[PDB]
């Protein structure tokens, strides 16, 4: 009778263990007693038999659910127990039917596994369909919906739940594609709530954090197929769809303000969306283009300008470095952002860029703070459409420098020299230390003219220039007395003598000489221009001249004159006093020498004339660098039809504009043309208005 | 080419300025591009020709041929790019200057044209040659030109170059002490791009070095240098310098200390690069140390050490926050407001330096910190006195940015002060000194004034305002007059007070005002920002300034209707007119709302969204305001227009434009012969909408309310309804929606006897009938008895209690709530029936009790009063386990009676908790559980005082009571902390007990032959841990963090569903305090190390092995938490595991997981 | 007795080619007085000589060197 006491032996032990009942036999007795009855023939109603059990049991356990209580907390759990139940008690007859699965199922390919079975039954008798299921369903989404607010759930009680879902196969099909379809509800009203709700500031707050607790709630229990699918769902509710709008309300203040906090927070979301980081390159792009056409368009803010320019572009480089994580996209978005603004004033913002170095060399220490300043300088200059107009300004100041009272530093101008010539040219500079060659070679005459004439025997240091090279100045007659004049020639027939064959043309705009100061209280010295010291020497005999007997014995211009006794008399009550006393000097005005001498300090400097840019001076030097443009298109169209022998004219106006920086409209190009048709330097003809021919 | 190549050499050279710039031209295109043939003749010919030409007679065959060098090397030989800079850097030695300039220009010029891979061979060449050049043999400028290209290279290419680092080193130290006090600070800028992008070793050799040599203290004209030094290097490297410093500060103060302008000014400026860049410094030394020499002008090089000691404050006191509340305020202001005047550049500094502790003191987002500054309003007020007629532009400036800040910072806090202000205002205004800069400034911050206080107390100061301001608005510059504009807007709303009323003058300026306005709309032809700020005003002085209006009012109406029109400015004109219509000086209208509603409905479709929204609102209060004036025409242009506004796809939209309609049924019933079509149609497209909003729901009731009342045709009463229900008559979620919608109708025109006759005879034939209508039927019934009082046909009660007992649980769930909601509408007749049928019979207590919940939960409180003491008696009676249901819902009744009135109730749960059940101790402290509420409630000042009572008595209990009172201060730490936060010193001790395993409660229970082992108390385990992490995001403040830790190493071992709960404390632990954790790192990666590697049996089942491998996976995605902690990880244990997770493929393969 | 006394001097003179009374050394009119290819500037070059840029021009056509001087011809400025 070993044939159907043992199908009822272990009747009584898979009996045992559904209601937790002890039995005599053990995992030692019972498995030795399937081992010895499984044969290679019998055990085909031995599969059929565990299953016929396990669907009775399982299959009562579902009247066991059908009660009153509706509330989903509750119910879960019941669920949850009935599942840790089940499952805790299959991974028991799975060790003791171990030797069913060994031998019989392991080869019956078709039929499942004990534990598969196990599950299997469960997907079809408890949750499978009917209320059970879709309340689960529901009551998992539940949760779920009550944790994207302030309540809290059991989040141990959803994983086991998501987890059986994931073990029954259930989670693909039932809950995912509408957890996320309810997902993508609830962020929709968020994402249009909340963008109407609240400042972008606190709105970015507010999804950086549902971002994190998505990606949170993702490794806690949902299952990880939905990773990709859900928080490409968020995205696309919060900040996709949203983009346009949050740099509409947002963008303009956040720059301006100058948030790097929320600056930061904005770029790491407008990354994790595709059409993101190029709209916000887009927008950058705009803002600069706005800011810098406010800076430069309008010259009521030249004063400034500069200054504010260079303000700006750290500002700029200081979110491009931290908020924008170093993007090489917005550099670059923003270097041409800044050419285009640059440029869209004509002349004056080149200008106005030599007249801050010049002053930021003047007569500040910190070199420190002084190669920083012209180092963010440079980085500004290499914008510039027409980089000549800095050329000259700067050329001409330097003149200022060089004549006329010493620089702040002594190498500081040959450590700008050095900063000049890289995007600048070698020619650009050539021009510029033709300068620094006469400066050292007049010197260097001045020995010979020192080292010779003492011993054959008013302290005198020309500065012999070249003609060409420098700012051609206006000359003017001075009536110097007669003691210098002498000095004048002492040199002259010195010069003529040894430099052959040349001329020499005196120049009293840029003559400033020492004068030694007796009065009262004060032996102090005073630099002074050559013509206040001819204004000033003539006090040696009597007191008091109208501005008739002073015009008379210094020999100047009114256009001067004016200027130079308007500076020692009323500017700033200095050395002289107007007897009609005013801002300006008219016709029949008298001057005494004040007897009071004020000044606490040596060596004075009332040389400011000799600083200052007159607006004569100014509006000229500009003009003169757009008549010297026209010249050297002239000296580009011979070299280019010297080479290539014939060309288009579309190929000759994309030649020129190529060679050169500034503006040149092809307006301006056509004129210089026939002015070479017009002197036979090129040819027009193959009957095309089109193409050109060389002929030297 | 091989033979054109052969041509261009030779044109390269032909004796014409024009011959040799076209042939290096047209080579350095073809280098440029991926260049085509160069054998490897080209290579030593066209190299040996370009260096040729670096020594030409023209220079701009010179800038070709620098500029030809660099776009060269990246497209020629690994051998032909070392020839090169052999050449450039003999020539730096050089001849003839001409060529010591062109050639150092070169080197640069190559330096760039360099990516890594040949690069190396490139800067080796050249640093084995600077290195030389650097050497002291003396030279004035070929020192200088060699340590610039040093500079220019270690920024770009400082990166390679690792073994000759020490030896850059050890050549740039002694030329510090240069006679050239221009080597000096060439060799720092050198210095600067080393610190950067070196490694320790060489790093530790400087600072050392630099030390050593300052306690050497030898030479004044190098301890100055010597200092310049230690600053450059906190810019470059930042925190690099962050060790080396305990030892550096005593130093660098005890030579601010020594006498000299020089060496003070260059301590200062060092001592900011300290404050700014590594907060880890922690000083107050340099507060002090700056206060000092923050005056040392005696009676002129002096001035910079004043300068520099200010920009330190301000540096000082742009990071710390914690230095502001009580220091900064008692100890800077006082002497930063003292110090207000001197030379303009440090009085620049220092104004920005109080900007900068303005900034510090703005809104979060004994005394606060603004009640301090409050006290030094007068004080910064009699300074600026002073200051603001000051010649200089920039000084003026820096006072009007200094009040806009304090303004905005402290609003209000310039009211005791205005007279005194305003002159100073004007002034800077409108004399001829400013700049366009300033006076903007100056508005700006009249602006900003205007706003934040009572228009009151400018009343008696309008006289001098007006004037200059008026006459800014015609300032020629664009950007003066809108902000101008901006100012006159404001002003209009000085004379204005129509939010509280004021006696004030108001005719002399409304004369000047306008005219100033209107020469600025009529103009057309200047900037669009002005064309707008013109409009956006005119608004306000027409809404404000309209009865002392001359005839100019309804032609300058016309103006704004055709501003209207416009593509630029129509947005700003709708809202103009928005402000306009809705002002409480009723003026007219008439005159452009005739075509002007029209115009205005065009702009629907328009797309803007932004315009869509703001015309939608005009539309409204258009019509509200002027109901007058309205043709048929009119209306029927708007209604065409709707039909989209209204869809899902937009909630906001769509309640706006609803919201507009119940405006348009309420003030003109005629209009409404037209939404029978596409508008109707599409508000079921928002009914029946799986997302439609309580907000926008009770946005679209409304309009129901109001359009059946007008008995339009087509929408008639019974005619709605089956446009409502219709659709749910033949077969997702909101069904509810289409109830409170059906009531409202019934409530509206009652024609209802009958149309709430049959739907319940739509109940009782459930034959046939199925649940998608008897639903929808039992939810209006509740929504429709809600406000009507139906106690008429009993085919009511006996109807939806046989739905009590449907095959739909959805039906029954339906059931409770129409049965609830019913009986609020006659309380005193239904609510002592339900009470009567619970204790009546259980065959149906538990869905009954539901429907008291909802009776509670909707009932007035003034007619619920009455029956408060039945309610509470019944419920008293039924804490029956005959579901465990029953009773939470009874546990909710309980606790929202409760929030009713608790003054008598909270302490007579106190009063039944303190001898009860085990069921009832269960019921009143879950009861106190739902009066936590998210925002404050006004029930929590008496719940503040008794949760002490209840906790403290409900620790002690047993079984399910522990879980529900773990729960129960979970609740309270998590929603409301400030109910717990004060009491967690007698609470934790209690606590903690509940996270050791109690041994008692473990009882064998085991099946049949395998043996199993349950534990008890595991639940209230798992709720006292979930507390410890509940805990971590408020009550840190008041925590053992050491004594915690204990704790968090029990569930680290314990159950597999604790273990998860505590690896997330771990990773909020290793940042909310690496401090602590790092003391305790020891014993907290071992139970991290049993968790990983015990391997599970492998004859077990699919779930078996990844309930443990996903379990694997929350230790793993711990360890790494732990590992992003300040840097002292490598302990003995930690050390080890980064070698057996390298080691182990498996294990390695769950740190690859996430990431 | 003086109260001001000439201590320091900086004087300025700009050297230039002296040639047959400041004439053109091409077309011999003046040098700020027109051309032959006119019947219009002075064009400075690197040598230091004084021209009209007019007939400067024709001078590169067949030679490059200065009518003057021997260098190579360059640009240094226009005007006077
Ligand atoms: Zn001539
Ligand atoms: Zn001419
Ligand atoms: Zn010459």
């Amino acid at each position: 009778n070993y044939t159907d006491e043992t199908w009822q032996k272990l009747k009584e032990a898979v009996e045992a263990i559904q209601n937790s009942t002890s039995i005599k036999y053990n995992l030692e007795e019972l498995y030795q007693a399937v081992e010895n009855l499984c044969s290679y023939k019998i055990s085909a109603n031995l599969y059929k038999q565990l299953r016929q059990i396990c669907e009775d049991h399982i299959k009562a356990q579902i009247h066991q659910f059908r009660e009153d209580s509706l509330d989903s907390v509750l119910f879960l759990k019941k669920i949850d127990r009935c599942w840790q139940n089940h499952c805790r008690q299959m991974i028991m007859i799975r060790s003791i039917f171990l030797f069913l699965d060994r031998t019989y199922v392991l080869q019956n390919s078709m039929l499942p596994s004990i534990w598969d079975m196990g599950l299997e039954l469960f997907r079809a008798h408890i949750i499978s369909d009917q209320k059970v299921q879709n309340k689960t369903i529901d009551g998992i989404l539940l949760l779920i919906e009550r944790e994207r607010n302030g309540e809290a759930i059991d989040r141990s009680l959803l994983r086991s739940l998501l987890s059986m879902l994931s073990d029954l196969q259930i989670y693909q099909d039932s809950f995912e594609q509408r957890f996320l379809e309810e997902t993508n509800r609830l962020y929709a009203a968020e994402g249009q709530k909340l963008m109407q709700e609240r400042e972008v500031p606190e709105y970015l707050h507010h999804v950086n954090k549902r971002l994190e607790e998505e990606a949170d709630r993702l490794i806690t229990y949902l299952d990880q197929t939905t990773q990709k699918s859900l928080i490409a769902t968020v995205e696309k509710q919060l900040l996709g769809e949203h983009l346009t709008a949050i740099l509409q309300k947002g963008l303009n203040n956040l720059l301006d303000e100058n948030r790097i906090q929320d600056l930061s927070l904005l770029y790491q979301l407008f990354s994790r969306v595709r059409g993101g980081v190029q709209v916000l390159l887009q927008q950058w792009i705009e803002y600069i283009k706005a800011f810098g056409s406010t800076i430069v368009i309008n010259p009521e803010k030249d004063k400034t300008m500069v200054q504010e320019l260079l303000d700006f572009k750290d500002k700029v480089d200081h979110i491009i470095d931290i908020c924008f994580l170093k993007n090489e996209k917005f550099i670059n978005a923003m270097k041409e952002a800044f050419e285009t603004f640059i440029n869209k004033r004509p002349n004056k913002p080149a200008e106005l860029i030599a007249k801050y170095v010049d002053s930021k060399l003047r007569a500040e220490a910190t070199d420190e703070e002084l190669e920083k300043m012209l180092d963010k300088i440079m980085i500004i200059f290499r914008f510039i459409y027409g980089k000549d107009v800095f050329e000259a300004f700067y050329k001409k100041d330097l003149a200022k420098r060089l004549l006329v009272g010493k620089s702040a530093s002594v190498d500081a101008e040959k450590s700008m020299l050095s900063k000049l010539k890289h995007e600048c040219g070698a020619a650009f500079t050539s021009k510029l230390e033709g300068m620094f060659k006469d400066m050292e070679l007049s010197k260097d005459i001045m020995i010979q003219f020192k080292q010779y004439m003492q011993n054959q025997n008013i302290e005198l240091t020309v500065n012999i220039l070249t003609m060409g090279y420098w700012p051609t100045y206006v000359p003017m007659e001075v009536h110097l007395p007669p003691e210098m004049v002498k000095l004048q020639e002492i040199f002259k027939t010195f010069y003529l003598g040894k430099h052959s064959g040349r001329k020499l043309q005196w120049q009293s705009t840029l003559g400033h000489c020492v004068l030694k100061a007796e009065f009262k209280e004060g032996k102090k010295e005073l630099q002074v221009s050559l013509f206040q010291t001819l204004v000033l020497l003539m006090f040696n005999e009597g007191e008091e001249f109208s501005l008739e007997e002073i015009k008379q014995a210094t020999g100047i211009e009114d256009g001067e004159l004016r200027r130079t006794l308007q500076s020692l008399a009323c500017g700033k009550a200095r050395v002289l006093a107007k007897n009609p006393k005013g801002k300006d000097i008219e016709d029949g005005d008298k001057f005494i020498c004040n007897d009071d001498f004020k000044h606490k300090l040596f060596r004075i400097k009332i040389n400011q004339i000799q600083m200052k840019e007159t607006v004569e001076e100014q509006a000229s030097t500009t003009e003169r660098v757009f008549q010297d443009r026209q010249y050297q298109i002239d000296a580009a169209i011979v070299r280019i039809m010297k080479m290539r022998k014939t060309l288009s004219h579309n190929l000759l106006v994309s030649e020129v504009y190529n060679q050169l920086k500034f503006p040149v409209k092809p307006a301006d190009l056509k004129k210089r043309i026939e002015s070479l048709i017009d002197r036979d330097y090129m040819e027009r003809d193959k009957e095309n208005p089109n193409q050109y021919n060389y002929i030297a | 080419a091989s033979y054109h190549i052969s041509n261009l050499l030779e044109k390269m050279t032909s004796s014409d300025k024009d011959f040799r710039f076209m042939a290096t031209n047209d080579l350095m295109t073809e280098l440029q591009k991926d260049s085509i043939k160069l054998d490897d003749d080209s290579e030593r010919k066209v190299v040996k020709m370009i260096l040729k030409l670096l020594e030409d007679k023209n220079g701009e065959v010179q800038n070709l041929a620098v500029k030809c060098l660099g776009p060269l090397v990246s497209k020629v030989k690994e051998y032909q790019v070392e020839t090169i800079v052999d050449t450039l850097c003999t020539n730096m030695l050089s001849d003839k200057e001409q060529l010591r300039d062109i050639s150092s220009i070169g080197l640069k010029t190559v330096i760039g044209e360099l990516p890594s891979a040949l690069a190396a061979n490139v800067c080796k060449k050249i640093t084995g040659r600077l290195t030389s050049a650097i050497a002291k043999q003396e030279d004035v400028s070929v020192q200088l030109e060699a340590l610039d290209i040093m500079a220019d290279m270690l920024s770009r290419q400082g990166g390679l170059l690792v073994n000759f680092h020490p030896s850059i080193l050890t050549c740039l130290l002694p030329q510090l002490t240069s006679p050239r006090l221009a080597v000096r600070k060439r060799t720092i800028i050198a210095l600067g791009h080393l610190v950067m992008s070196c490694g320790n070793i060489v790093f530790v050799d400087l600072i050392e070095h630099l030390l050593s040599e300052l306690s050497k203290n030898d030479s004044m004209s190098t301890t100055r240098t010597y200092i310049q030094c230690i600053a450059a290097i906190s810019r470059q490297a930042g925190h690099r310098i962050g060790e080396y410093l305990e030892k550096i500060i005593p130093l660098v103060v005890k030579f601010c200390n020594v006498d000299d302008d020089e060496l003070r000014e260059y301590c200062i400026q060092a001592f900011e690069s300290f404050v700014r860049r590594c907060p880890k410094e922690v000083y107050p030394h340099v507060s002090t140390i700056i206060n000092i020499c923050l005056k040392y002008l005696t009676y002129d090089m002096s001035w910079k050490v004043r300068r520099a000691a200010a920009k330190c404050l301000d540096a000082v006191v742009s990071t710390r926050h914690e230095m502001l509340p009580e220091f900064y305020k008692t100890v800077s202001p006082a002497l930063i407001s003292r110090f207000k005047e001197r030379e303009e550049n440090v009085k620049a500094d220092v104004f920005h330096a109080y900007l900068s502790l303005l900034k510090q003191t703005r809104p979060v987002q004994g005394e606060t910190p603004l009640t301090m500054l409050q006290s030094q309003v007068p004080n910064i007020v009699k300074a600026l006195h002073k200051q603001m007629k000051e010649k200089s532009v920039k000084t003026r400036q820096c006072c009007f940015n200094m009040l806009t800040e304090l303004v905005n910072v402290l609003p209000g806090a310039l009211t005791q002060h205005i007279p005194v202000l305003v002159p100073g205002i004007i002034f800077s205004l409108n004399d001829k000194s400013s700049s366009s800069n300033l006076k903007i400034d100056a508005l700006s911050c009249l602006y900003v004034i205007l706003c934040n206080h009572s228009p009151q107390v400018f009343h008696p100061h309008v006289q001098a305002l007006v004037p200059p301001v008026v006459a800014c608005v015609g300032d020629p510059f664009y950007k003066i007059t809108s902000e101008a504009l901006l100012v006159t807007q404001q002003l209009v709303k000085v004379i204005r007070p129509l939010d509280q009323p004021s006696s004030f003058d108001a005719t002399p300026y409304i004369k000047d005002l306008f005219t100033c306005t209107i020469k600025r709309l009529k103009a057309a032809d200047i900037d669009q920002e002005v064309k707008e700020r013109a409009i956006s005003c005119m608004g306000q002085i027409i809404c404000n300034l309209g009865d002392n209006l001359g005839s100019d009012l309804p032609n300058t109406l016309q103006i704004f209707l055709e501003r209207l029109k416009n593509e630029i400015t129509r947005l700003t004109t709708v809202k103009a007119l928005t402000l306009i219509a809705g002002s409480p000086l009723k003026i007219d209208l008439r005159p452009v709302l005739g075509e002007g509603v029209p115009i205005l409905a065009s702009f629907l479709r328009k797309n803007q969204r932004a315009l869509k929204l703001g015309t939608l609102s005009a539309l409204d209060i258009l019509i509200k305001n002027y109901s007058d004036s309205l043709t048929a025409a009119m209306i029927d242009a708007v209604l065409d227009e709707l039909p989209p506004l209204i869809s899902e796809s937009d909630m906001h939209v769509s309640q706006m434009a609803i919201s507009f309609l119940t405006t348009l049924a309420k003030v003109y019933p005629s209009s409404l012969s037209k939404i029978s079509g596409s508008i109707l149609n599409e508000l079921i497209g928002l009914v029946r909408s799986p997302l439609l909003q309580g907000g926008a729901l009770s946005a679209m009731l409304d309009f129901f309310q109001a359009l059946v009342v007008t008995g339009t045709n087509n929408l008639g009463y019974m005619d709605l309804l089956r446009m409502l229900t219709g659709p749910v008559y033949s077969q997702k979620q909101s069904y509810y929606s289409i109830a409170k919608c059906v009531a409202a109708l019934t409530r509206a025109c009652p024609k209802e006897g009958p149309a709430v006759v049959g739907q319940f005879i739509q109940d009782v034939k459930n034959s046939r009938s199925t649940d998608s209508i008897r639903l929808l039927a039992l939810l209006s019934l509740g929504e429709v008895g809600h406000h009507i009082d139906l106690s008429g046909q009993l085919e009511l009660k006996s109807v939806i209690l046989e739905a009590f007992s449907s095959p739909s649980e959805e039906v029954k769930s339906a059931a409770s709530y129409a049965l609830g909601s019913i009986s609020v509408g006659n309380l005193p007749e239904y609510l002592p029936f339900v009470l009567q049928e619970i204790t009546s019979q259980p065959k149906r207590q538990y869905l009954l009790l539901h429907s008291l919940k909802e009776i509670i939960s909707s009932a007035s409180v003034v007619g619920l009063k009455p029956y408060v003491e039945n309610i509470w008696a019944l419920l008293l009676k039924h804490c029956e386990c005959a579901e465990e249901g029953t009773r939470n819902v009874v546990v909710e009744c309980l606790g929202k009676l409760t929030l009713i009135d608790p003054e008598t109730l909270l302490p007579r749960l106190k009063g039944y908790l303190i001898s009860g059940s085990s069921y009832a101790r269960s019921s009143v402290v879950t009861a106190v559980k739902f009066t936590i509420s998210d925002h404050p409630q006004p029930i929590d000042p008496l719940l503040k005082n008794c949760i002490g009572d209840f906790l403290k008595t409900l620790e002690d209990p047993d079984l399910n009571v522990r879980r529900v009172a773990l729960v129960t201060f979970n609740s309270a730490a998590h929603n409301k902390p400030s109910l717990i936060r004060d009491l967690l010193d007698t609470v934790l001790p209690h606590l903690y007990n509940e996270t050791k395993v109690r041994k008692e409660l473990i009882r064998e229970v085991e099946m049949g032959p395998f043996k199993h082992t349950v534990d008890d108390g595991l639940d209230i385990r798992k709720a006292a841990f979930e507390c410890m992490y509940t805990l971590l995001d408020s009550c840190l403040d008041r925590l053992d963090i050491f004594e915690f830790l204990n704790h968090v190493e029990d569930g680290l071992k314990d159950h597999y569903d604790i273990k998860m709960l505590t690896f997330l404390m771990l990773v909020r632990l290793s940042t909310l305090c690496p401090s602590a954790v790092l003391q305790r790192l020891d014993r907290l990666v071992e139970p991290l190390r049993a968790t990983c590697t015990t391997k599970v049996k492998a004859n077990s089942v699919k779930q078996e092995f990844e309930k443990q491998d996903e379990l694997k996976r929350s230790a793993m995605r711990a360890v790494a938490a732990l590992l992003t902690i300040p840097e002292a990880e490598k302990s003995p244990l930690m050390s080890e595991f980064q070698s057996q997770i390298s080691s182990n493929p498996e294990l390695a393969a769950i740190f690859e997981s996430i990431q | 007795k003086k109260r001001f006394e000439v201590k320091k001097w900086n004087a300025v003179a700009l050297w230039a080619w002296d040639i047959v009374v400041d004439n053109c050394a091409i077309c011999r009119n003046h040098i700020m007085d027109l051309c032959i290819e006119c019947q219009c500037t002075v064009a400075w070059g690197v040598c230091n000589h004084a021209f009209h840029f007019h007939c400067i021009s024709r001078w590169l056509k067949t030679r490059q060197v200065c009518p003057l001087d021997n260098r190579e011809w360059e640009f240094q400025k226009y005007g006077h």
